[PDB]
């Protein structure tokens, strides 16, 4: 039974670290614009 | 010009000739029985070559009048579905004669007579097109298998196995017979072609379908009544244990594919979810039950139940994939279960244990049998390249065309099937030997090493190139699935 | 293996080391070569290779199908 | 070979130590040469003539 | 006897068949069923032919496969929409 | 060639074979038999029937009665 | 390698059948011929029968009719 | 020529296993090595004819299942991704066969080992060259079976039997996942062939009814394929079989538990690149699980004291980074890591096996001490392997192990920063244990017994040439392959990979990344090396052996027992199912209630009803 709590606790560390990544908001701090490609961003190629 | 009637008559001639000769000349009896079985097998193969797979109508038909009005008569005939069952039942009988070849002096001429009568009767079941007379031959196998189980069976519980086997095929059989009579009185004839093209009442198909399923849910090991197979199969002789799981379990499925799916199409749709639940719970429950077994026979008898239940999932999923995979897995099981039960029989006929814990670590002593057993339990796993995989995956594909829940449980069946199959393999062939009760024991002699060679070649031929088998049936399966489905 | 010398051991016993294995090895190589010749013949018979090579490869010495699939309309 | 007070070890083979030493030397040389050529490229000291 | 060749079958739809009362005429039922299944298999083989065509496309197409085989993709998918006895989409023939 | 078949095995083998004499409808085991005999079949039956119903809902066809 | 070895004959007996004395046949079993001839006939009839039979089916017929019909 | 590569191992194993008596204990081994060596030679020929001479060859033998548009065939797919995997698998198999002639020379069952590995090599060649799912599934289940067989090589080992059975359990869970994925492909595209799904995988955008809710097909299929590959790729779902599967022979743990089957799922997901690409939801869980495993294995592998077990966790960490590199839509970097790893990790296991063979199988780092000059060649071999494992700068390890983290930072999402953090952190633990292996063994005052020291017996010629070849590989293969697989737009993946224009962080990564991050893995590796030196050679009185009472020794048990997950999973699933397989069914079903009110339990009233009608 003691070993069970480690699995929940260990996964709790990861979701807790996963929650930290959510709070950090890495997505919106890009130093670059979205990529631009010729021919309407390759519309005929897609 | 080889017709269907000669195939039926060959076992009859072999049995009648065998009764003429006395019992003192035992060599003549066994020789003539094996010769008759083998020539019947060759005749069955010849019938395969001259089989038109393009047309949808039935092949060779022989009509022998039964009632004075020609109302109902013996209407023999094969199609894409019935041909392979005929080939399999002609192939299994010589194996049955060959396994007990050493003990023929102990059994006698009744043994071969019973087996040839079984071959005749089982051939007559699969290749006939009269619904009523098919019922007559359908439970006509009661007498010969009752004799086989009872006369040469267990020590003292042989009586109870015969009674349970005989009792389970009475109430459902006659409750089916009532529906047979209602169909006969309503339409007028029991000819299959006539009965297919009939407008049944919407409320009537429910009762008739239930009555048919009641007598097929006992032959196919469904959830309510499947406990007969383990007990009546352990308490059975090895040659009687190789056709009980090789042919009899096909009667229910074949009967579903002949007189249940076509005649009652919308009843099949209305009863589809119920069959799915029954088959899924059967698969799961049997899988969990079989992994804590110590009887050397039931351990694979439950595997047979699981495979037969998985068959119905795609058999009742109206689809070309589902039904084709159904018959392919049916033939694959008819081979693999037969091979497994022959392996159990040879293991039992040396040591006479009927347990699992006694055997252990015999790979250093019987390497040939070890390899053969590994290949058979490997086919039971449903490896691609083996017989079971193509059919069983086709069943999964066909059911997933219709439904997305139940056959996922069917696939979950194999997440434990393979596990306990290899675990069972590792009980016996692995570990250190225990020469405290295994003093002397030998390996397969020339007979039982050659007996598996047809099994090996048929298994690999199923696995690597099943196109020839699918070629002859795609017309019949497609005709079956589209019947009464105008749009 | 006191008793293990009595079993057939299809792939070889505990420590077989037969008296003449080198000749069996040589005949085994000869048989493998003889049986893989038809495999090579079949492989050279069926190989599409839709695109022509940029440089001459050790192929097209026994394979004659090169650039035979740039006609993807008459396909069955 | 020889024993100290009860433990004796076979002399390492000549064809093993020599190859080990030489191959270690040649991989060290390759590492140092790669450092000389493209060392500034991966450390940002200088770009591979692309700007 | 045999024609020792392809099994020629009548392309003409059988006569005497009425969708409102199919079960009235039993003798015409089986050939209509055979004709329907044969036509379904014709559609299946047409879909397989389109699949083979796109099969041979993808090898020659290269990186930019979308550009010059997009027209055949729709042709293959519309065939797969009315396929035989498949998923919940049952064709109405 | 027949095994020794020591006495301390057949008793347990028959106990596994003859377990039919040990059943007295105990309440905990009665709930255990009832749940796996009825509820799980009912739950799975609802699963398949609702899977069919949701499949038919998207296509827009009316639901089959499925008695 | 360079040494030839030992164990003049591989251990064990094939099929557990003891080898007969030199100059005598194997004394074929009473079912040996009837079943070997059965196997031989089955192998040959499957080899020459399943291949010399016409390739008539619904796959090839549908193939031909799909090729002929797709052109219009 | 091209059919030969896959059938030489199969035919050689078949003849060497059916007639192993004829060829003996050495002829079978040498002939299997010969067959696999020529298979590798034709693999190199195919690589030249396909990779450099870019023209994929396609050949079809005969339909396998000719049913209603389920035309699975025996056709073969030879693209750039196939050949680069072949030149790895067959080359490593041939060198392992050479290594095993001398390693498996004192053992009795020599031919059976050779035939097992040769049929396995045939199965994996069928996997790699397979044109459709069913053939790929065939090879995949075959390689799973053969892995089980090799774990079960010594049948008499009770522990090995259980380990093989558990490996079969997890592999069968993977079989469930991958079979469901494969069939789900057919219900959507009405095909299983690679060239049809890839050609038309973008058109459908419908949602299915998959048994609980409405889910998008492509996302569901990708998730199902991941659930299939978790067992094979050893991901977070089920990867407890690697450390427990080291009970088998070293060469198979050297050959296969480190090179290709562990990356078989990686190769499978890379092969179906234009199917995972259209489901951005899937790539999230791919990256999440990759980071999860790369952290789990690195953390669990730091306190292990077993020679053959500690490196399995390193292999699991490598699998984690490979999965992460797959989830970034940069599978070219993932396969680059694959080819780099297949050299040095196999080199590390082969050197460890050479050491363990000479020291009479004493795989406990508590024992071996300083006898490096006794084994200089193997020391150099494993030094090269471990330095490539570290990602030593300007070696075959640096060209992938740093680039993967660099690409990890350059993508900006929620899970991206998480995965980058885990990948950066795992470097410390990985370097720590990979250097503790070299410290506690051959670099500390000796603790091994005199009976093992006196044996000596340096590795002979047979198991030293493959070591030399792998050493010369994992020193220049990375440099010779960095330009020609990932050259910022090379023409090496015309049809093997589909690179999405949007998820294409390759050009912007090399230039917009800061210089500081491009060197921080080196600093982490040096810090790990210094920590290992401190705890293993200078400060080991308290940093190595702590006599703590509570809250600190439980930490020692936590990492050593692998977070106790090998016990929780057993007791909570396997034990539960083992108990409830009989407890409910065999007691309250089958014989029982269906019997007491059935045939003869209490419905046999006639016996009690017999003596009432004769009144
Ligand atoms: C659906 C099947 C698909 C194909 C699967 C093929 C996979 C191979 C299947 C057989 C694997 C071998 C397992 C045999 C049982 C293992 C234990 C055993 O009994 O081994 C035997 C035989 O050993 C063998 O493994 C030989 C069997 C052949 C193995 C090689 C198989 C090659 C052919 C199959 C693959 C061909 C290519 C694919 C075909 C299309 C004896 O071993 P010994 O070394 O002699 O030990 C001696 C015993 N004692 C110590 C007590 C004295
Ligand atoms: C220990 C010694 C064993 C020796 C065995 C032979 C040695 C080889 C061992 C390898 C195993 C071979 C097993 C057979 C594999 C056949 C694979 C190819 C079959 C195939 O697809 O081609 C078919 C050939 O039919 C045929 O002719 C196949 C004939 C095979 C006969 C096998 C007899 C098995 C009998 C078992 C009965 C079980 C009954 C169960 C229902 C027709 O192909 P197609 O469609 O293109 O037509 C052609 C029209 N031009």
């Amino acid at each position: 039974y003691e070993a069970l709590a480690w699995l929940s606790g260990g996964l709790g560390f990861f979701v807790g670290l996963g929650l930290l990544a959510v709070l950090n908001d890495k997505a919106s701090k890009v130093p670059f614009t979205p990529r631009v490609y010729p021919y309407d961003n390759l519309r005929v190629e897609l | 010009y080889f017709n269907l009637s000669g195939l039926i008559l060959c076992p009859v001639l072999g049995s009648i000739i065998l009764l003429f000769i006395p019992n003192s000349r035992i060599r003549l009896i066994r020789l003539i029985g094996l010769c008759a079985s083998l020539i019947t097998f060759l005749y069955s193969l010849v019938l395969w070559i001259q089989f038109d797979s393009s047309t949808a109508k039935f092949q060779f038909v022989e009509s022998l009048r039964w009632l004075p009005y020609e109302n109902i008569n013996f209407y023999l005939g094969i199609d894409g579905i019935s041909l392979f069952f005929v080939i399999l039942t002609t192939f299994l009988i010589p194996i049955c004669i060959l396994v007990g070849w050493s003990g023929m002096r102990s059994y006698g001429k009744e043994y071969i007579i019973a087996f040839l009568i079984c071959e005749f009767l089982m051939i007559a079941v699969f290749c006939m097109l009269d619904l009523l007379l098919f019922y007559v031959f359908f439970e006509s196998v009661l007498i010969p298998m009752f004799i086989i189980i009872g006369v040469w069976g267990s020590r003292q519980r042989k009586i109870k196995a015969a009674y349970q086997f005989f009792l389970y095929t009475l109430l459902g059989s006659l409750f089916m017979l009532l529906a047979i009579l209602l169909i006969l009185f309503q339409t007028g004839t029991t000819d299959l072609q006539i009965l297919l093209t009939t407008e049944f009442s919407e409320r009537r198909q429910i009762f008739l379908w239930i009555a048919f399923f009641a007598s097929f849910a006992v032959k196919v090991p469904m959830v309510p009544v499947h406990i007969w197979l383990p007990e009546a199969h352990v308490e059975a002789p090895t040659a009687g244990s190789v056709i009980l799981a090789g042919i009899l379990l096909k009667f229910g499925t074949y009967g579903f594919l002949r007189f249940s799916i076509p005649m009652f199409p919308e009843a099949t749709l209305c009863f589809t979810p119920f069959i799915y639940t029954l088959s899924a719970i059967a698969i799961i429950y049997t899988s969990l039950t079989t992994l804590r077994q110590i009887d050397l026979k039931k351990i694979i008898a439950y595997s047979s139940v699981a495979h037969m239940n998985l068959v119905t999932i795609g058999m009742f999923s109206l689809n070309i994939q589902g039904i084709g995979g159904s018959i392919l897995l049916m033939l694959s099981h008819g081979l693999v279960s037969s091979a497994l039960f022959l392996c159990v029989g040879v293991l039992y006929d040396r040591h006479k244990t009927r347990l699992v814990r006694y055997y252990g670590g015999l790979v250093s002593t019987m390497p040939n049998f070890s390899t053969i057993f590994f290949f058979f339990t490997l086919a039971n796993m449903s490896l691609p390249g083996t017989s079971s995989f193509i059919g069983e995956f086709l069943i999964l594909v066909g059911a997933f065309q219709r439904n997305s829940l139940v056959a996922t449980l069917a696939a979950l069946g194999m997440i434990l099937g393979a596990a306990y199959s290899l675990w069972l393999y590792n009980r016996v062939v692995s570990g250190n030997l225990k020469p405290d009760f295994l003093h002397k024991f030998s390996d397969l002699n020339g007979r039982e090493v050659f007996i598996f060679i047809p099994f090996l070649v048929g298994l690999v031929w199923m696995g690597v190139y099943p196109k020839v088998f699918l070629d002859c049936m795609h017309t019949s399966v497609s005709n079956l699935v589209q019947h009464g489905k105008f749009h | 293996g006191d008793f293990r010398a009595k079993v057939w051991s299809m792939t070889g016993g505990p420590n077989c080391r037969p008296k003449h294995w080198r000749r069996n090895t040589a005949i085994a190589m000869f048989g493998v070569f003889l049986v893989c010749i038809p495999i090579a013949k079949l492989s050279a018979k069926l190989e599409q290779r839709p695109h022509m090579p940029v440089r001459p490869i050790p192929s097209q010495i026994w394979c004659k199908n090169f650039g035979t699939k740039d006609d993807y309309e008459k396909e069955h | 070979g020889i024993t100290y007070k009860g433990v004796t070890v076979h002399t390492p083979k000549t064809w093993h130590t020599v190859t080990g030493k030489g191959l270690c030397a040649v991989m060290w040389f390759w590492i140092l040469y790669r450092a000389k050529q493209d060392g500034p490229v991966v450390m940002g000291w200088r770009h591979p003539w692309d700007g | 006897g045999r024609k020792k060749g392809l099994p020629e079958f009548e392309e003409s739809a059988p006569d005497g068949f009425d969708p409102e009362n199919p079960y009235k005429d039993p003798v015409a039922m089986v050939e209509m069923r055979e004709h329907i299944v044969r036509e379904k298999w014709i559609q299946i083989e047409k879909a397989k032919i389109l699949r083979e065509k796109v099969k041979w496309c993808y090898r020659v197409e290269g990186v930019n496969h979308y550009q010059k085989c997009r027209h055949l993709v729709q042709q293959y998918l519309d065939s797969t929409r009315g396929v035989g006895w498949g998923k919940d989409h049952r064709p109405i023939s | 060639m027949e095994t020794n078949k020591n006495k301390f095995i057949e008793d347990w083998g028959s106990a596994r074979e003859n377990l039919e004499h040990n059943f007295r409808w105990t309440r905990r085991n009665f709930a255990l038999i009832g749940i796996f005999g009825i509820a799980l079949p009912i739950i799975v039956y609802k699963g398949i029937v609702k899977d069919f119903h949701m499949q038919d809902e998207d296509a827009g066809r009316p639901h089959r009665k499925f008695l | 390698w360079a040494t030839p070895g030992h164990e003049e004959r591989p251990k064990g007996y094939f099929m557990n059948r003891t080898p007969p004395a030199p100059g005598q046949s194997r004394k074929w079993e009473d079912w040996e011929l009837p079943c070997y001839i059965t196997s031989f006939l089955t192998i040959v009839i499957l080899g020459v029968g399943l291949n010399a039979k016409p390739d008539l089916s619904i796959e090839t017929w549908a193939h031909q009719k799909a090729l002929e019909r797709l052109e219009m | 020529m091209y059919l030969l590569i896959v059938f030489l191992p199969l035919l050689g194993s078949s003849v060497a296993g059916f007639f192993g008596r004829f060829l003996g204990s050495e002829g079978s081994a040498i002939m299997t090595t010969t067959c696999v060596s020529f298979s590798s030679i034709l693999s190199l020929i195919a690589f030249y004819e396909v990779a450099l001479g870019a023209s994929a060859c396609y050949l079809r033998i005969a339909p396998w299942i000719s049913s209603e548009m389920f035309d699975a065939s025996w056709g073969f797919l030879f693209d750039s991704l196939t050949v680069v995997m072949l030149i790895v698998v067959t080359f490593i198999s041939s060198l392992v066969h050479l290594y095993s002639i001398s390693y498996m020379s004192e053992d009795p069952h020599s031919p059976r080992f050779m035939c097992y590995l040769s049929i396995f090599t045939f199965f994996m060649l069928m996997l790699v060259t397979g044109d459709n799912f069913l053939q790929l599934f065939l090879g995949w289940e075959g390689v799973g079976l053969a892995s089980y067989l090799l774990i079960h090589f010594w049948f008499t080992r009770l522990q090995a039997d259980k380990a093989a059975i558990k490996a079969m359990l997890v592999n069968r869970v993977g079989d469930f996942g991958l079979a469901l994925g494969i069939l789900g492909c057919f219900t959507l595209f009405q095909t299983v062939d690679f060239s049809t799904i890839f050609a038309c995988a973008s058109v459908p955008r419908n949602s299915w009814i998959f048994c609980n809710m409405r889910l998008n097909a492509i996302s569901l299929i990708c998730i199902l394929l991941f659930i299939g590959a978790v067992g094979k790729s050893a991901q977070i779902g089920l990867h407890t079989w690697l450390p427990d599967a080291m009970e088998g022979p070293t060469p198979v743990s050297a050959l296969i538990h480190a090179a290709t089957m562990v990356t078989a799922g990686v190769f499978m997901i890379a092969r179906c690149s234009p199917l995972f690409e259209y489901s951005p939801t899937a790539l999230i869980v791919i990256t999440f699980a990759g980071a999860m495993t790369s952290f789990l294995a690195a953390t669990t592998g730091i306190l292990q004291n077993d020679l053959k077990r500690v490196i399995a966790y390193s292999t699991c960490s490598q699998l984690g980074y490979m999965i992460f590199a797959c989830g970034i839509s940069n599978y070219s970097v993932s396969v680059f890591h694959l080819m780099n790893h297949a050299f040095f990790k196999a080199l590390l296991f082969l050197s460890a096996g050479s050491v363990i063979h000479a020291m009479s199988d004493e795989q406990d780092m508590r024992k071996m001490g300083g006898l490096a000059s006794s084994f200089p060649l193997t020391y150099a071999m494993m030094l090269i392997g471990s330095l490539s494992l570290i990602g030593f700068p300007f070696l075959t390890g640096f060209y992938s192990k740093d680039v993967i983290l660099e690409l990890a930072y350059t993508k900006y999402t929620i899970s991206g920063n998480f995965a980058f953090w885990l990948g950066s952190v795992s470097v410390l633990f990985t370097s720590y244990y990979s250097f503790r292996l070299l410290f506690l063994t051959f670099l500390v005052p000796t603790n091994s017994f005199g009976r093992d020291i006196s044996r000596c017996h340096d590795a002979p010629i047979p198991m030293a040439i493959p070591l030399i070849l792998l050493a010369l590989g994992s020193l220049f293969v990375g440099y010779l392959a960095k330009d020609m697989m990932i050259g910022l737009g090379t023409n090496f993946w015309a049809n093997s990979l589909l690179v999405l224009p949007k998820n294409e962080i390759l050009a912007e990564s090399e230039f917009a990344a800061p210089t500081i991050i491009k060197l921080i893995p080196i600093l982490f590796s040096t810090l790990g090396a210094f920590v290992a030196y401190n705890v293993n050679l200078v400060a080991d009185q308290f940093q190595r052996a702590f006599q703590t009472s509570t809250f600190c020794n439980r930490l020692y048990s936590f990492f050593n027992k692998r977070w106790f997950f090998d016990q929780v999973l057993n007791d909570f699933l396997v034990r539960s199912f083992l108990r409830f397989g009989y407890e409910v069914s065999f007691e309250a079903l089958d014989k029982g209630a269906i019997e007491i009110l059935g045939p003869y339990g209490i419905s046999y009233t006639f016996r009690r009803l017999a003596e009432r009608i004769s009144q």
